[PDB]
């Protein structure tokens, strides 16, 4: 089967400049290749098809172009109502498998800010229900690449945390995160350290905020 | 005008069986192809499968997620596409879209004549699918309390924690509505228990703990329940 | 649409790009 890569998922760019998607492909599919965006709640439209073509009311400062196995889409003069989702789509299998790319989103440009870091015990309301629950907060950052890992007794806890994040802000155009990790509340209450360490950009070293059970 | 209308998305059990229905206007349904497409939350377009016209014999083609689950028809006669899902998934969810596809025909190559380039021209504005064997339960609020490791200088953070709900609607505020600013409501996350949890939080001054008296406000009006969460200061 | 189409004419029908691409697979073969 054919796969779509694409570049990374949020991709900063400003009013009136010019920027560019790669949509590598696994196999060779020439110029099978479509173009579509959907805004942040609306459904998709197309813009280019034939990997060059241009879709009928699409404004001409999109284009596409590439054949083969690498492509790329091009939006030379950025304007806001264009801020949106991009995705590349395969249309070359004899056996249509139509895949899509895996997106990318158009994130509006910023000065970079670190995170405030933020971390909630479990209630004793909650522990008394039998869960736990352990919170860290990112707030005010850009831009929105955030790592967090979470350590219980210097061990590395995966896959039993979740992670929530919010849209840029109007005013101040910043993301914000959340991060859950969950845990019986027997198993919480038999290790003491909680640590939440974040690695972010703007971050000379990444921080670890944590706390003692105990405490 | 030109316009496609999808209907029938809801609630069913894993295993269960739906079916979901697109009305056209505006162009020549019979003269048509159509496809279906469906986008899970927070992930990318899946291509789901397609329809040729009748003059073609309406040979359908499915995606391999799908194919032997799913059945695509059409009825011309009023300008309606069908998809029959049987033996439902909890990936199966999410929204469903509906497309009137076109193809380019093959023409600058001679040794391509015959192959095309197709592409979704139309999109509808698409029904959501749930596939889930939860049953409508009340969140369990549970606070945030702020603390000395949730202050950053003269700014301290608090937040309610919504925690095992279902369906998904629900709303949070504080105060009644009166605290606005500083204020975040992350989007539900659904759980490996098939219920749904989310967290509001809030920045305040550290000079305010112990004076302002800051309640969460949550609605969940499907299991029909209100709460007033007080969150107070922990150490 | 397919109802104005053959309001009137018995032998009215449509063609559309898949009809193009049956020809030119059809001339050349």
């Amino acid at each position: 089967d054919i796969q779509m890569t694409q570049s990374p998922s949020p991709l900063s760019a400003s009013v009136g400049d010019t920027v560019t998607i790669t949509c590598r492909a696994s196999q060779k599919i020439s110029d099978y290749l479509n173009w579509y965006q959907q805004k942040p709640g609306r459904a998709p439209k197309i813009l280019i098809y034939a990997a060059s073509k241009l879709g009928s009311g699409v404004p001409s400062r999109f284009s596409g172009s590439g054949y083969g196995r690498d492509f790329t889409l091009t939006i030379t003069g950025l304007q806001p109502e264009d801020f949106a989702t991009y995705y590349c789509q395969e249309a070359y299998s004899s056996t249509p498998t139509l895949t899509f790319g895996q997106g990318t989103r158009l994130d509006l440009k910023r000065t970079v800010a670190a995170p405030s870091v933020f971390i909630f015990p479990p209630s004793d309301e909650q522990l008394k229900s039998g869960t736990a629950s352990v919170v860290c907060l990112l707030n005010n950052f850009y831009p929105r690449e955030a790592k967090v890992q979470w350590k219980v007794d210097n061990a590395l806890q995966s896959g039993n945390s979740q992670e929530s994040v919010t849209e840029q802000d109007s005013k101040d155009s910043t993301y914000s995160l959340s991060s859950t990790l969950t845990l019986s509340k027997a198993d919480y209450e038999k290790h003491k350290v909680y640590a939440c360490e974040v690695t972010h950009q703007g971050l000379s070293s990444p921080v670890t905020k944590s706390f003692n059970r105990g405490e | 005008e030109v316009q496609l209308v999808e209907s029938g998305g809801g609630l069913v059990k894993p295993g269960g069986s739906l079916r979901l229905s697109c009305a056209a206007s505006g162009f020549t349904f019979s003269n048509t192809w159509m496809s279906w497409v469906r986008q899970a939350p927070g992930k990318g377009l899946e291509w789901v499968g397609r329809i040729s016209r009748n003059k073609d014999g309406a040979k359908t083609e499915y995606a391999a997620p799908v194919r032997g689950r799913f059945t695509i028809s059409r009825d011309d006669s009023r300008d309606t596409l069908y998809l029959q899902m049987t033996s439902l998934k909890i990936e199966d969810s999410g929204r469903y879209f509906c497309t009137a596809d076109l193809g380019e025909p093959v023409v600058s190559r001679f040794f391509e004549w015959g192959s095309y380039y197709y592409y979704m021209d139309l999109w509808g504005k698409g029904t959501t699918v749930t596939v889930s064997s939860a049953s409508t339960k009340g969140p369990s609020v549970f606070p945030l309390a702020p603390s000395s490791k949730s202050t950053s200088g003269g700014t301290a953070a608090l937040g309610c924690l919504v925690k095992d709900y279902f369906p998904e609607p629900v709303t949070v505020s504080w105060n009644s509505g009166a605290l606005t600013s500083g204020v975040h409501t992350f989007p539900a996350v659904l759980q490996s228990s098939g219920l749904y949890s989310l967290s509001s939080v809030v920045t305040v001054p550290s000079s305010s703990l112990g004076t302002q008296t800051y309640i969460c406000n949550v609605n969940h009006k499907p299991s029909n329940t209100k709460v007033d969460k007080r969150v107070e200061p922990k150490s | 649409n397919e109802q104005e189409l053959l309001e009137l004419d018995k032998w009215a029908s449509l063609w559309n790009w898949f009809d193009i691409t049956n020809w030119l697979w059809y001339i050349r073969r």
